[PDB]
């Protein structure tokens, strides 16, 4: 076999506890990103706090764009792409600020009957982008705590 | 060299002075006060300028003046000229019968009267002349009767304005403006075998602080009348927005293809507005209103396509908090087909949540919705419904696996009217008052296990994500509410995870499933994620039905693993990207849909993309409505090819092309070709595209539009030396998208 069970925890324990920083910790993105940390046991700290020794996560532009990816014979759009671009930045206690993003694509026929059905859909998608987007970042962390102990290293 | 770096040795530099009074001359004579005299070669500084003459003559009673070769030059400009004057309280300042050019940035000109006004934030002109081309390059240049500009709000504005091209006036304009500076249109015309001669010429007016139009003439020759273009651009305590309002009084193309209608008049409203307030007031208005269905096969613009089948209008308000949040909204569509006028709008829709995290070890939330659903037509049924959702989940986890289980109640009233033409038209009847209640049971289970991947290179990992779901919900029968919002959606790798097979609240199908998928992930020696794989199935239990069960297939099979889905990523370097998408459907017997994309990316001007879709006729037939099956434009599904290039050549050229064709019918849907040659002070593009455009009924085949395009913009106005590339790539129907 060779496989093993996980033994180090998704988020590093550097980043256990954590400060959540947005410009809108009340939106979409900053729900997807709350939740993806608490389910992973993480503490998360008011933007302003006693602590000086604590990493921040600071969610930054998020941009969601659908274009036609597709056409029928005559013209008309078959499918649109989907992709929604987030843009984040982790600071760590004394040290350098290492830029993180995430790029989610997704896809779907239009329907011009039905096309308060098709934005019900797209709505829903939009909600799952976000949680694929929050993923994606959390996924991203220990590459930044091997840059962190890389950097000591040089 | 890049374009800059040519430019730039053309740009006069600073560097003279260090940036954050002394005197030099050959002889001096009165006494400092008032009418001191400096005779022979001066040069006299302070702080970021110097001042050089035959002679300075000064007097106070503070003012300067200077006779022969007056020469001044600072941080933005340089000024000569044979005569020159300033106020050194005041700081006003004039040069005579002078010659100037910026500093750090391209403009040069000549005037009879050159002026610095206003605390030096106007300068002005008389008898005036602009260019942004280099010395001894004279291509273009704008001459007025006055020319005034303002450094704060970055534009030159004239007066008597003669546009020449080489020694040779070309336009006339009473009042004429340019953009100059960093602060998104600029003064351009085209040629084109859609409208022939064309030009652009626009206006910028500050209404207020952070709230700016651009009025902007838009002639076109082939047509009657200029269209005047109307963005407005503002920022509030609401959020930040854009408005459009295209106008044609009248349309000599549309009075000839469409004669015997009510009034001429072509328009298009655009409204956007996204922001928060507060933190906590959300508003967002998403708006697009057009006089006609064939205003955008018609008019190439920013906010819609030929491509569309309609216009959405949206607007919202919302309260958002960490635990609550509520918004009401309304969704409307101006479907442009006349096919069918049948329509429905939410009007308007209140969605309602709640959220309470650690009561005991379960987390709570409540979603609420209210919407009242109105149809275009007088004779279609309109409903009033509210739905409650109380949720229960208790999630359990561990640093490899976690275990998540939720509990629902469905709660749905509907009152339903105007069903009379309905139910006189069909057999299973809409009925008044309607009541669903669903309980709802999911557990969702992952795991990860992890490998040292030394096979492929040493410290690599490979990461191995098994996760299975059970999924219930019991049937109810639903033959009796109309389908107002629910949708078929559509299974991605990601969405085989649903607890939902419709998008909306109008179908809700029974559920008894196991859905089972594994993710695999290859992370190198600087744990970033290098590769990745995606593949899973569902296991129905029971046949997933609404009581409204029409939908063809191609197999009576109903049980048992009758979806399947999958998803790749690689990022083989920075700069090379490949990526694939699959979904299998088993009552289709066949590949349902799939998409591919494989990109080299060096720079923003340097790329190559080639990327496959795929739809299955099958597919088509279960999804969408029932004539796309029969229809030839249709019922075919999709088989497209695409190819997407970019390459600069010489550092002032850059060659852009797409091109995707129909493998099915072997046609083309889209092919476009852009050149861009750019210099300091302008660029020439020639735009071609091809693109299916429409269905003859008559014969049974695609209708082509053939735009043949050639363009000139200004340069130098700005700080732009980009080569047009992303702009170009985005120009056709099928627009690009970066896929690393």
């Amino acid at each position: 076999c060779g496989w093993h069970l996980r033994d180090t925890t998704q988020v590093p324990s550097t980043m256990k506890v954590m400060i959540l920083d947005s410009g809108d910790p009340n939106g979409p993105l900053s729900r997807a990103v709350r939740n993806q940390l608490r389910l992973n046991g993480v503490e998360l700290l008011d933007k302003e706090t006693t602590r000086k020794d604590v990493p921040s996560l600071r969610l930054g532009k998020v941009s969601i764009a659908k274009d036609t990816a597709s056409v029928f014979r005559n013209g008309q759009t078959a499918e649109y792409q989907m992709i929604m671009t987030v843009n984040a930045t982790v600071l760590i206690p004394g040290r350098d600020i290492y830029p993180i993003s995430a790029k989610v694509f997704r896809s779907f026929f239009d329907n011009p009957q039905m096309a308060l059905a098709k934005d019900n859909e797209q709505d829903m998608i939009v909600k799952e982008m976000y949680d694929r987007a929050a993923e994606q970042l959390i996924r991203k962390l220990p590459s930044i705590r091997a840059a962190d102990i890389r950097s000591d290293e040089e | 060299a890049d374009l800059a770096s040519q430019c730039m040795l053309g740009v006069p530099s600073y560097d003279r002075p260090l940036v954050q009074v002394t005197i030099n001359a050959d002889h001096a004579k009165g006494d400092y006060p008032d009418d001191a005299v400096f005779t022979g070669s001066v040069d006299i500084m302070q702080g970021n300028s110097r001042l050089q003459a035959d002679e300075v003559q000064l007097h106070q009673k503070r003012t300067v003046d200077a006779l022969g070769n007056v020469h001044y030059d600072d941080n933005q400009v340089i000024l000569k000229g044979p005569k020159g004057w300033a106020n050194l309280n005041t700081k006003d300042t004039n040069v005579w019968e002078g010659d100037y050019q910026m500093v750090g940035r391209q403009g040069r000109g000549k005037a009879d009267l050159m002026k610095q006004r206003g605390e030096n934030r106007y300068t002005i002109l008389d008898n005036g002349s602009f260019t942004s081309c280099l010395p001894g390059s004279d291509t273009w240049s704008v001459v007025g009767s006055e020319i005034i500009h303002d450094r704060e709000e970055q534009v030159a504005e004239i007066w008597n304005a003669r546009f020449k091209v080489g020694p040779v006036p070309i336009f006339y304009s009473p009042y004429l403006q340019l953009p100059v500076g960093d602060k998104f249109l600029i003064p351009n015309a085209k040629y084109t075998t859609t409208n022939y001669f064309e030009f652009y010429l626009p206006y910028y007016w500050n209404i207020a602080p952070n709230m700016d139009a651009t009025i902007t003439p838009h002639y076109m020759h082939r047509r009657g009348n200029i269209m005047w273009e109307n963005e407005f651009r503002y920022l509030s305590q609401a959020g930040a927005g854009l408005m459009e309002l295209d106008y044609l009084p009248s349309d000599k193309v549309y009075e000839d293809e469409h004669p015997n209608d009510d009034s001429s008049r072509r328009w298009l409203f655009y409204w956007n507005h996204s922001g928060v307030m507060d933190q906590v007031w959300r508003f967002n208005v998403d708006y697009t209103k057009v006089s006609d269905p064939s205003y955008f096969n018609d008019f190439d613009n920013k906010y819609g396509s030929s491509t569309d089948g309609y216009a959405t209008q949206k607007f919202s308000v919302g309260y958002a908090v960490q635990n609550f949040n509520a918004t009401v909204s309304t969704k409307q569509f101006q479907v442009f087909s006349e096919q069918n006028t049948s329509s429905y709008s939410a009007e308007p829709q209140l969605d309602v949540n709640y959220y309470q995290n650690d009561v005991g070890p379960f987390d709570t939330r409540i979603y609420g919705q209210a919407v009242h659903f109105v149809n275009t037509r007088d004779d279609m049924p309109e409903a009033t419904r509210v739905h409650l959702e109380p949720t229960i989940n208790l999630p359990l986890s561990n640093n490899w696996g976690s275990i998540n289980t939720e509990a629902k109640l469905l709660a749905t009233h509907y009152q339903q009217t105007n069903l009379d033409w309905y139910n006189s038209r069909n057999t299973t009847k809409l009925d008044e008052s309607v009541n669903r209640v669903m309980p709802q049971f999911k557990v969702d289970g992952k795991m990860v296990f992890e490998r040292d991947m030394e096979m492929l290179a040493p410290g690599y990992t490979q990461t191995l994500e098994p996760r299975a779901q059970y999924l219930y919900v019991p049937y109810r029968d639903q033959s009796d509410i109309y389908n107002y919002d629910s949708s078929l959606l559509q299974s991605d790798y990601s969405g085989l995870f649903r607890d939902r097979t419709y998008g909306g609240l109008d179908r809700i199908a029974s559920a008894n499933q196991v859905t089972t998928g594994v993710t695999s992930r290859i992370y190198d020696d600087a744990a970033v994620e290098r590769f990745n794989i995606s593949v899973g199935q569902i296991y129905y239990f029971t046949e997933s039905r609404t009581g409204d069960d029409n939908i063809t297939w191609e197999n009576d099979d109903k049980t048992g693993s009758l979806v399947w889905a999958g998803d790749t990523y690689w990022r083989i370097s920075e700069r090379w990207g490949l990526r694939g998408g699959i979904q299998y459907d088993t009552r289709l017997d066949n590949v349902a849909t799939s998409n591919s994309s494989i990109e080299y990316r060096r720079d923003e001007d340097r790329l190559v993309q080639l990327n496959y879709r795929y739809a299955s006729p099958e597919y088509i037939q279960a999804t969408l409505p029932k004539y796309y099956s029969t229809a030839e434009q249709y019922k075919n599904g999709i088989s497209q090819v695409g190819a997407v290039a970019s390459w600069p050549i010489a550092d002032r050229w850059s060659i852009v092309g797409a091109y995707y064709y129909d493998t099915n019918a072997n046609k083309q849907a889209d092919s476009m070709l852009g050149v861009q040659y750019s210099s300091c002070c302008y660029a020439i593009r020639v735009g071609y595209e091809r693109k299916l455009n429409g269905w003859d009924n008559d014969k049974q085949h695609a209708v082509y539009d053939n735009a043949i395009g050639f363009n000139i913009e200004l340069r130098g106005l700005s700080s732009n030396y980009g080569l047009g590339t992303q702009e170009m790539l985005r120009s056709n129907i099928l627009p690009y998208q970066n896929t690393l």
